[PDB]
RNA sequence: AAGUGGCGUUCAGCCACACGAGAUCGAGCAAUAACAGGUCUGUGAUGCCCUUAGAUGUCCGGGGCUGCACGCGCGCUACACUGAACGGAUCAGCGUGUCCUGCGCCGACAGGUGCGGGUAACCCGCUGAACCCCGUUCGUGAUAGGGAUCGGGGAUUGCAAUUAUUUCCCAUGAACGAGGAAUUCCCAGUAAGUGCGGGUCAUAAGCUCGCGUUGAUUAAGUCCCUGCCCUUUGUACACACCG
């Protein structure tokens, strides 16, 4: 069986079936860890096949500070792990790509010199890792409250829709511009 | 002095080291830093044991290191305030009387060709250490 | 219990709230080197907060606080060593530390030394360059 | 109004001022019918599922 | 805020957390007032005692739970 | 037992003498060891282009890549020969 | 009966000794789990967890590893461990029990068997690195 | 762009795949022609002018180029817990060396001292680099963040450091809680972090030229802006709109 080590692969399911391509999770993109460097950023599509683990993991080093530091936030995605599944039962990974479908503005706005305009799936992923990591970069900035506590509780309330995630206030910001402004 | 955590060897080494009341322990240990390019003392009251039992561990893996081997193991960055920060190397003295306190348990000899080596007992003695952290994990 | 939040030691408040270590830094005078070498000497668990102190051990602390070469420190580690007047290898404390440094910029001052002189015109002493920096 | 499920078959071109939105006549896939035509802001290719909010306007 | 446990505040510390989903330095330190420092000594008595348990520990990330 | 370094700045004048030494040697019935080809040296010396300071820091790399081999037993311009025991 | 086969990283070159005996694989003499970084731990246990300790306990492997750093020695070792069981399957076993270890080992991660070829770029003047420029 | 599929005047080519160490790798070189671009302070390259012995020659002292209400331009360090420290562990490459440096002693450090090696794949050197990793305390805190500004001492370089050459130790602990209008660089081992080496160098890096280390987000697009190029068009311009 193929697993990070203690969470397993099998049993994550996706809802949205437009973001079940652009999701690598299940029975060909298992690894025990969100580290491998396949050189993903090559080709137009190749970061679709990334594992969205390693995508989390590669978009928690934004900063000046944390950049070309990735072992550590492999270990902040580990300890978030374990904060996910000690507050909810449920599989971490199954919260990660729930917090993605949650996380995804579907439409946006162009402007033009608005205009509500579609978004596609990769930009959606692309986008929830964005607004997640960023949500939880801004929590402890200025806290006792460690990163794997910022993660994982950027991650349940995501994937839960509790209007508290920055994730889900930056999604809904961005489609009431755009059904205002369509 | 492999086949073991090399973190929980030199701990245990220590220990050894500090229950066989033998070491030297030079009289300024209370008041020294490790390097130029540390801000405060080590915290651990203990630190001549720390360092003794990992130091006898490199020259278990690399003989004939000497002082001025040991000064660059134990060196890091240095911060130089506004200043980008550089490698330092560690202390002399502190190296060099480190080394003649396990010159005086017998476990470690001057080198033939250049420095400092280890002798069958220390060879023996790391041995017996390596073994407990094995059986203690 | 009995533990003092706000510790006078030398006129000056200590926050017994932070760690005896460090706590100590407050007094001018001595830094984080010089405190955790007193409280060496002195035989005190420096795991420990300021205010959980007893009467007794703070006063030894100041007792090696102002008398660090009979406790067995360096000549080395003083900020006011080998004194252009006395010659006497000390530690200034809170209160002698600037009726020191307000000595020796009169004394720079008195003979018309060029450092002296630098300090009576409120510029850099020590050849930094003013032309772009020093703008308050 | 329901949140329609449609998916790319065709990428026609790119739209836009900087050209960051991309053309795309994107069908449904209930039926074969209703091959709409939508601005995608993103990377699109052929096969893609948009997830489309309001499917009235073709714009 | 709080450098050492008071009755109150002991006794809050012994009774609720253990019954907590995530029990870490930091989420016991934001609820019971008191400083970090504080939090990972006392959660470490908690652990040797037996009220608590120890998921992962790490060097700026020890995560307990409950029983 | 006699050891031949040969030094010189270019590959072909360098081998062409030294596949030369060992042919020339070996019909004497001369057990040699073969070219053993030491590490090439590049003298890297990095100029500035422009003779005063208004080019738009426009730098020149130079290289003088020096070639070593060494035979040892038991000459064209450019090529240095060193003969020990 | 051994081979010694080498794998690169971007300068970790990491040469494993597959010789016949038992299921030993150490890396400069330390265990294979002894290595220093445990998070990339599981990236050195990639070929034996997918293999199976079965196709290793009739071969000790002991790589030696010089260059690079801590990340590209890890990639290098798992690297050398993947090809060493391959090279020695093709010259001592038949060549069906080395399809049935490829297939496993290319199918996860091709980065096993095949060596990135990315290496560091030159620094160009007027920029402090290779793109950027000042 | 060899193979396969697709798109194309089924052309030139493009896109996607299989195979494979790779499916646009990084310099160098670089046309016609132009600048009133830089350089007489690189030249025993040089015209002319000027100074020529109370000298603008030349040497030796001392000072200056470092001078500081200020307005800007490249930078470094930060504003931390994705952290500072303390300790453990563990990995480079480029390159230099008549000066580079190894060992045994002295010292807290900076140093000192004797014995040595290397004109070098030989010795420094298995370059035990840093970031990083693993423990340990610190716990919105202008704080164990930040180490600017100053005091008192120890050394080293040199003929000589005062206007602190550098360096070490103790003490002093400032602004700075991501930064206005604006604006820069950048598409993969790239940005960024991290340290090393070379050049300068008696003393010597916050600069620069290289090197490895860790290692991404986004993008495979467009004339919207800002830059040039070309065609068309107009000219009383042709020293060419600085007309």
């Amino acid at each position: 069986i193929k697993l990070f080590g203690k969470w397993s692969t099998d049993d994550v399911q996706i809802n949205d079936i437009s973001l079940q391509d652009y999701i690598a999770v299940k029975e060909k993109y298992a690894k025990f860890l969100p580290h491998s460097g396949g050189r993903y950023a090559a080709k137009r599509f190749r970061k679709a096949q990334c594992p969205i683990v390693e995508r989390l993991t590669n978009s928690l080093m934004m900063h000046g500070r944390n950049n070309g530091k990735k072992l550590m936030t492999v270990r902040i995605v580990k300890h978030a792990f374990e904060i996910i599944h000690l507050l909810t039962g449920e599989n971490p990974l199954q919260v990660l790509v729930n917090a993605i479908i949650n996380s995804g503005p579907r439409e946006d706005s162009t402007r033009i010199g608005r205009q509500a305009v579609d978004v596609s799936p990769l930009r959606r992923v692309n986008q929830a890792i964005w607004l997640l990591c960023t949500g939880a970069r801004e929590a402890a900035f200025r806290n006792i409250k460690t990163i794997a506590e910022c993660v994982a509780d950027e991650l349940i309330n995501a994937a839960k829709g509790s209007s508290n995630s920055y994730a889900i206030k930056k999604k809904d910001e961005l489609e009431r511009v755009a059904k205002s402004n369509r | 002095v492999k086949d073991v955590n090399q973190q929980e060897f030199v701990r245990a080494l220590a220990a050894f080291l500090k229950k066989s009341g033998k070491l030297k322990v030079p009289e300024w240990v209370d008041t020294v830093k490790l390097a130029k390019h540390k801000e405060l003392a080590p915290y651990d009251e203990n630190w001549f044991y720390t360092r003794a039992a990992s130091t006898v561990r490199h020259l278990y893996l690399r003989g004939g290191a000497g002082v001025g081997s040991m000064t660059k193991i134990y060196g890091g960055r240095q911060s130089n305030g506004v200043m980008p920060s550089h490698f330092s190397r560690g202390s002399k003295s502190v190296a060099r009387k480190v080394l003649q306190a396990l010159e005086s348990l017998k476990m470690v000899d001057k080198d033939p060709s250049g420095g400092r080596k280890l002798t069958p007992q220390g060879q023996r003695d790391l041995d017996r250490i390596a073994g407990q952290v094995a059986a203690a994990s | 219990e009995k533990f003092q939040h706000i510790l006078r030691v030398l006129n000056t408040n200590i926050d017994g709230r932070r760690k005896i270590a460090f706590a100590i830094t407050a007094i001018k005078g001595v830094g984080r080197r010089y405190a955790h070498v007193v409280l060496r000497k002195a035989d005190i668990d420096l795991s420990k907060r300021a205010g959980e102190l007893t009467e007794d051990e703070v006063e030894r602390v100041v007792t090696i606080m102002q008398n660090p070469r009979q406790y067995k420190i360096p000549d080395w580690f003083l900020n006011r060593q080998k004194d252009i007047k006395d010659g006497k290898y000390s530690q200034v404390l809170a209160n002698g530390l600037d009726n020191k440094l307000r000595e020796d910029l009169e004394r720079l001052k008195k003979i018309k030394a060029h450092r002296g002189l630098r300090h009576f015109w409120g510029l850099r002493v020590r050849g930094q360059h003013t032309k772009t920096t020093g703008r308050r | 109004q329901p949140i329609k499920l449609a998916r790319v078959t065709k990428v026609l071109g790119r739209t836009g001022s900087q050209g960051q939105c991309t053309q795309v006549r994107v069908e449904f896939m209930d039926d074969s019918n209703r091959s709409i035509i939508r601005n995608v802001k993103g990377p699109v290719r052929e096969g893609d599922v948009l997830t489309l909010l309001e499917s009235e306007r073709e714009a | 805020n709080l450098v050492l446990f008071d009755k109150a505040t002991y006794d809050k510390l012994c009774k609720e957390v253990p019954n907590y989903k995530l029990i870490t330095p930091a989420v016991v330190s934001e609820r019971l007032k008191i400083r970090g420092s504080l939090a990972r000594a006392a959660l470490q008595e908690l652990l040797n005692k037996g009220l608590i348990k120890l998921v992962s520990k790490h060097r700026a990330q020890v995560i307990y739970t409950r029983n | 037992r006699i050891r031949i370094t040969l030094t010189s700045r270019n590959v072909k004048s360098l081998e062409k003498v030294c596949a030369d030494l060992i042919r020339g040697a070996k019909e004497k019935n001369l057990k040699v060891k073969g070219p053993v080809r030491m590490p090439t040296k590049t003298l890297r010396i990095t100029t500035r282009k422009t003779p005063c300071g208004e080019g738009s820091k426009t730098w020149d790399r130079f290289q003088m890549r020096i070639h070593k081999r060494l035979i040892d037993l038991h000459i064209e311009p450019g090529v240095e020969v060193e003969v020990t025991i | 009966q051994s081979v010694q086969v080498f794998g690169r990283k971007k300068t970790a070159t990491a040469v494993a000794h597959c010789k016949r005996g038992n299921g030993l694989i150490k890396v400069n003499g330390r265990p294979l789990e002894m290595i220093e970084p445990a998070t990339l731990q599981y990236k050195l246990l990639e070929p034996v967890l997918l293999l199976g300790k079965e196709r290793f306990a009739g071969v000790d492997i002991r790589v030696r590893v010089k260059g690079g750093g801590h990340v590209a020695q890890v990639y290098a070792i798992r690297q050398a461990i993947s090809k060493s069981l391959v090279a020695y399957y093709q010259k001592y076993v038949d060549e069906a029990s080395k399809k049935e270890i490829k297939d496993i080992l290319i199918q996860y991660d091709r980065t096993l068997l095949v060596a990135d070829p990315r290496r560091c770029e030159s620094k160009k003047f007027g920029g402090p690195g290779a793109r950027a420029r000042y």
